[PDB]
């Protein structure tokens, strides 16, 4: 799949991720998303669309899309795995599970990347779930620069 | 079924925490999902998982490595914290069944109030005063006494209130009793804590109140060596007593990792297991962080299998358990670059063993304890997943079940793997690759045709068929049997349009006209039957066609050549035939062409189809 990246149509991917997700290949599943977005755009008009403030009328948008629809694929992949493992302990008799390995090896795939407009996708996305658990404990400047340009425009984002 | 009650109440539950999953839904909480059965046996099952709940209960750092947070000083603190809340909380529970004879009873009349409950256990444990007590009695009874049980109840504040009715008895003890109940972590301030330790040190080292002796070191986290046996007579009396002394960054000190090192390096389990009372050891080994080591030591009392697998995954859906990297290390290990003060699961192997016991008659199950190993592969690059999805068929040849049976109609139905992946076209290559290595072509075949992949279809099918070819096609034969499977295949090849390359195609449909040509050559059709191989261009009837038919057989499936004199005698026999019933010189002069074709053609048995062929051609004359 990731040979022929470039080329995959949104309905081909949703199978696959399904596919891969019910077998739970989570990460596995999200790696694909991710290389699928990077290939629609090498580029990253999309990062300079988000960095122009969005012109409608423009065309990035094309650009955007083709990666918002790899984004959201990787939330119902993450989304599916908290449901998968919902009860399930991160540690018996002393050391890991398998369903927490597949956790900790999904969200590796996510913290290693260098996608952007993928990065502020996630900002926005831990923001809309709730999880300030996460938010709040990533360090990084780069979450700050975001919120500095978003902070005057929407109330729960300034409070962040 | 090869599940106990209790094991396959527990397949039930991680057949839903998969079904979430595979669904996409919320991550339920696993450890409920476990405890939810536990309440169906009896309370020492009940009382583990509430071990395992709190102990597990910790605020992580979601998407961080196992490894990681197990070694951060923040998160071994709380672990400490939360064992001593279960330490406490379980001997509440103790004082309660002392005083009232059921916990059902203490509930109707109302838990009274930790002091008074303490008063209520004091009545009964000591009913005549000791003569070495100290400080005088508070509304009857000792105070350090009540001071002690009161904070082995985690209850500061009732020792608090029994302080303040004694202000002018215990001196200096209640500006810095009311200190550590002020101060986090259970823990003086240095200045203070400096205070009391060298007063206790200085006269008191050996009181005749023991319960003096046990608070003091309690508050100051003193004298760790000694056990303070006089008070602390049960084991969880003892892991409570030291994990209010523990310490964290030189003489009169222990830290956790020389205590939970300390306590299975010196006094393994050969020490915790001498009364056959496993939960003992499990327990000392969980609340001090040692999970691993809990895990694997109850994974081998075979009565408790099921529990330690679970508390594994536990463990392993929380990015809490340790796994070993390589696969060929034994079940407990300690990583030769890691810390020699923690140590490694192989859980790989112990998901391994579990699954073998009910692989063999219970393969739904099976499947979904194997859905954990999904996140990790093999040296070899397969996904562990999929791997045990192949041994899991190759054994139990159960097809229809797991892989979806597709039936002679075009449908397939989907397999229980369908759930847990969409991507189902290499593992059914894969168990098909098998049973092809094993000669087993008709169930290859069954199954390439399953995954769709009709360049192995076909190729086999041209296997099983020329054999076949010329025998007799009898009720219930293999000829039968192979040909109407390789129908139901051209049928549902057309109607939708698939086909291998031309040459194992071109074979295929060959060799079914052929059989095609013997069914009708064995049944006296003889007209009908000499149709047939006319049509098909393959044995020259007419001189003009010699050449080039024979340049054909040169490069045609050896899968035809092979068949090639059965199907020279027939035709002449065919002819042979219609001479005893113009067309006498006609069937002549095919007669003809069929010796010449046959005599420049090299293949099976020649000599004696040779002959044959002319002598044929002789008696028409």
């Amino acid at each position: 799949f990731e040979q022929v990246a470039g080329s995959l149509t949104p309905a081909n991917l949703t199978t696959a991720v399904e596919q891969m997700i019910s077998l739970k290949y989570y990460a596995g599943a999200i790696q694909l998303c991710l290389t699928v977005a990077q290939q629609k755009d090498r580029g990253n008009t999309a990062l300079s669309w988000v960095n122009d403030g969005k012109p409608a009328n423009d065309s990035r948008k094309k650009a955007f899309d083709e990666r918002k629809i790899c984004y959201n694929l990787i939330h119902q992949v993450l989304d599916k795995l908290e449901s998968d493992f919902a009860g399930e302990p991160e540690l018996v008799d002393g050391r890991p599970t398998l369903a927490a390995t597949k956790r900790m090896e999904a969200y590796n795939v996510v913290n290693d990347s260098s996608d952007e407009v993928f990065h502020f996708d996630m900002y926005e996305w831990y923001i809309e779930k709730g999880w300030t658990d996460r938010i709040l404990s990533i360090d990084s400047p780069h979450v700050i620069t975001y919120l500095q340009r978003l902070a005057e425009t929407d109330f729960r984002h300034a409070e962040l | 079924s090869s599940l106990d009650n209790i094991e396959m109440a527990y397949a039930r539950q991680i057949y839903i925490y998969n079904e979430k999953i595979v669904n996409g839904h919320l991550q339920p909480n696993l450890v409920d999902l476990c405890a939810s059965v536990a309440e169906l046996d009896d309370k020492s099952i009940s009382d583990m998982w509430t071990m395992v709940k709190q102990m597990t209960d910790v605020l992580l750092t979601p998407a961080t490595d196992a490894l990681k947070n197990r070694s951060s000083v923040e998160v071994r603190m709380e672990f400490v914290r939360q064992a001593l809340a279960y330490l406490e909380q379980s001997y509440k529970n103790y004082t309660l069944v002392t005083v009232f004879g059921n916990l059902h009873q203490a509930q109707l009349g109302g838990v009274p109030g930790t002091y008074q409950l303490v008063r209520s256990f004091l009545n009964i444990k000591l009913p005549a005063p000791l003569p070495g007590l100290q400080d005088g009695e508070v509304e009857g009874h000792p105070v350090w006494a009540l001071i002690y049980y009161c904070m082995r109840c985690g209850d500061l504040l009732a020792a608090s209130q029994v302080v303040n009715r004694a202000q002018h008895q215990l001196g200096e003890f209640k500006t810095w009793f009311q200190e550590y109940m002020n101060s986090k972590d259970r823990r003086l301030s240095p200045a203070t804590e400096n205070k009391l330790r060298l007063h206790y040190r200085r006269a008191l080292r050996n009181n005749t109140d023991p319960y003096k002796r046990a608070v003091y070191c309690i508050i100051g986290r003193c004298d760790v060596t000694d056990n303070q046996s006089e008070v602390a007579d049960k084991t969880e009396d003892y892991l409570w007593l030291k994990l209010n002394q523990v310490c964290f960054d030189p003489q009169d000190r222990l830290t956790l990792s020389q205590f939970q090192k300390q306590l299975l390096e010196d006094y393994g389990e050969s020490h915790f297991t001498v009364n056959q009372q496993p939960f003992l050891y499990f327990q000392v080994l969980f609340l001090t962080a040692q999970f691993e080591a809990a895990v694997a030591f109850l994974f081998r009392m075979e009565r408790l299998r099921c529990h330690a697998v679970h508390v594994a995954l536990v463990l392993f859906e929380l990015k809490l358990l340790l796994k070993s990297s390589g696969q060929s290390a034994q079940l407990l290990s300690h990583e030769p670059g890691d810390p020699p003060c923690l140590r490694r699961l192989n859980f790989v192997r112990l998901l391994m063993l579990y699954t073998r016991k009910f692989e063999s008659t219970d393969p739904r199950e099976a499947l979904q304890y194997f859905y954990f190993l999904r996140d990790e592969k093999d040296s070899q690059g397969e996904n562990m997943f999929l791997r045990c999805v192949s041994e899991l068929v190759i054994e139990s040849r159960e097809f229809d079940m797991i892989l979806g049976k597709l039936e002679n109609d075009g449908s397939r139905k989907p397999g229980v793997i369908d759930k847990f992946t969409s991507d189902t076209k290499p593992i059914i290559n894969k168990v098909a690759s098998v049973a092809e290595n094993k000669g087993l072509f008709e169930e290859a075949a069954k199954l390439y045709d399953l995954a769709k992949n009709a360049d192995k279809v076909l190729e086999l099918m041209n296997k099983l068929l020329s054999p076949v070819v010329p025998q007799i096609s009898a009720p219930q034969s293999n000829k039968e049997r192979l040909k109407n499977m390789a129908l139901s295949i051209a049928e549902r090849y057309r109607a939708q349009g698939i086909s291998a390359n031309k040459f194992v195609d071109s074979t295929f449909y060959l060799l079914l006209d052929l059989i095609t040509f013997f069914d009708e050559y064995h049944s006296g059709h003889i007209d009908r039957a000499f149709d047939i191989i006319e049509r098909l261009k393959l044995v020259p009837l007419n001189q003009e066609s010699v050449e080039e038919r024979v340049a054909a057989f040169r490069n045609f499936s050896d899968e035809i050549r092979h068949n090639l004199s059965e199907v020279l005698l027939a035709t002449m026999n065919i002819l042979f035939t219609q001479f005893k019933r113009d067309r006498d010189s006609q069937l002549r002069s095919q007669a003809r062409t069929l010796i010449t074709f046959a005599g420049m053609i090299p293949y099976r048995t020649s000599g004696d189809t040779n002959a044959r062929l002319v002598q044929m051609e002789v008696l028409m004359n």
